[PDB]
């Protein structure tokens, strides 16, 4: 099956930088569009950044725009998520998705095919 | 010598799209395609191909290339793809379990959606049996859903097959109206006459 | 668009009246049409409709049976034929035409219409 394994959570406060890591087997990583979702335990599923299979085209939420940086190694099949300046409201289960063969930039949770079991990053 | 540049313009450019239903067919030939147009635009977030690199296309010659187009809303995207079930796949567009080529998608609510809601877009709810692969079903016959005839007069197991999505800008992302393309790519024992621009 | 609508008049109990919906080209072709009516201290209720096709016509509870809609061969021109007519069949008649197909035709109401004709009296006694 497609795994994604996600690290690099945990606790942080107001200021302070996270690195989100999310390792692929088996969704063909290097023609995949990749993307990290966020829920907080009040809220429904959003979108906030992704990434086009080149990581050339990005596209990022609004709410996280010049803090959170997306970025991939496709010889290593990972996608980041450099999260900087982190305010409290950014204290959710943050997810990285899969869109396989899609060499679009997708940001709707169903052009996505693969789901991680989600992080918690609380600040 | 191959003339002018394919009309991709005029199928993802087009004003107004064609109701899933009566889902539109552009048959493309004798022109060159400039495919970097698409897979280098940030504007597509539904880019998905099944057997064919868009990378190579450039470089390659068909035949014939088919650009199907229409609206759905966007929890039916997924459904515009090989092996689906559902309203859509069912009973208004059916993708081959062989399907090789591309299907793109965009969301078209700041094109397709109104206040007071755009209910111009079309499916059909009603089908007697599940479309073939490829096959276009436009027929506005009354459903007879039960034993007794209609007779052209609705009422009970007697329906009209076609229905309206409700486009409002305030829809979830789920129920806003996404455009579709849907390229088929044709090699037959003939001259190719749609070459990318390196031939 | 305008719709022009004609007819109505009085009739006695168990008497008969065509009222008239034209609009111009290809309007009746491309959106069902209805007719609705209003009684004095009440609700515009739907009457009876024809789907742009012309191939289907849908009734309230309260006139399948009675009345019928039919269409020109131009397709520009609808008919309300009105047989059998009851004193509660009083009220001001309009016609309209939608842009929301609703596959049942039950889910209808004057909300989902526009273009409304001016409205012809309709008199049973
Ligand atoms: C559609 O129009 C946009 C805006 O002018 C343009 O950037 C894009 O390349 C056009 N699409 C095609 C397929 O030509």
């Amino acid at each position: 099956q497609v795994q994604l394994v996600e690290s690099g959570g945990g606790l942080v406060q107001a200021g302070g930088s996270l690195r989100l890591s999310c390792a692929a087997s088996g969704g063909t990583f290097s023609t995949a569009a990749m993307g990290w979702f966020r829920q907080a335990p009040g809220e429904e599923r959003e979108c906030v950044a992704s990434i086009g299979w080149r990581g050339v085209r990005t596209w990022y939420a609004d709410s996280v725009k010049g803090r959170f940086t997306i970025s991939r190694d496709n010889p290593q099949n990972t996608v980041y998520l450099q999260m900087n300046n982190l305010k409290s409201g950014d204290t959710a289960v943050y997810y990285c998705a899969a869109s396989v063969g899609n060499y679009g930039l997708p940001w709707a949770h169903f052009e996505y095919d693969f789901w991680g079991q989600g992080i918690q990053v609380t600040v | 010598n191959i003339t002018n540049l394919c009309p991709f313009g005029e199928v993802f450019n087009a004003t107004r799209f064609a109701s899933v239903y009566a889902w539109n067919r552009k048959r493309i030939s004798n022109c060159v395609a400039d495919y970097s147009v698409l897979y280098n635009s940030a504007s597509f977030s539904t880019f998905k191909c099944y057997g064919v690199s868009p990378t190579k296309l450039n470089d390659l010659c068909f035949t014939n290339v088919y650009a199907d187009s229409f609206v759905i809303r966007g929890d039916e995207v997924r459904q515009i793809a090989p092996g689906q079930t559902g309203k859509i796949a069912d009973y208004n567009y059916k993708l081959p379990d062989d399907f090789t080529g591309c299907v793109i998608a965009w969301n078209s609510n700041n094109l397709d959606s109104k206040v007071g809601g755009n209910y111009n877009y079309l499916y059909r709810l009603f089908r007697k049996s599940n479309l073939k692969p490829f096959e276009r079903d436009i027929s506005t016959e009354i459903y007879q859903a039960g034993s007794t005839p209609c007779n052209g007069v609705e009422g009970f197991n007697c329906y009209f097959p076609l229905q309206s999505y409700g486009f409002q800008p305030t829809n979830g992302v789920g129920y806003q109206p996404y455009r579709v393309v849907v390229l088929s790519f044709e090699l037959l024992h003939a001259p190719a006459t749609v070459c990318g621009p390196k031939k | 668009v305008q719709l022009v609508e004609s007819g109505g008049g009085l009739v006695k109990t168990g008497g008969s009246l065509r009222l008239s919906c034209a609009a111009s080209g290809r309007t009746f072709s491309t959106y069902s049409m209805g007719w609705f009516r209003q009684a004095p201290g009440k609700e515009r209720e739907f009457v009876a409709g024809m789907r742009w096709t012309g191939s289907s016509t849908f009734y309230s509870d309260s006139v399948k049976g009675r009345f019928t809609v039919s269409r020109n061969n131009a397709k520009d021109t609808v008919y309300l034929h009105m047989n059998s007519l009851k004193p509660e069949d009083t009220a001001v008649y309009y016609c309209a035409i939608t842009t929301i197909v609703r596959a049942y035709y039950t889910e209808y109401t004057e909300a989902d219409f526009g273009s409304w004709g001016q409205g012809t009296q309709v008199t049973v006694s």
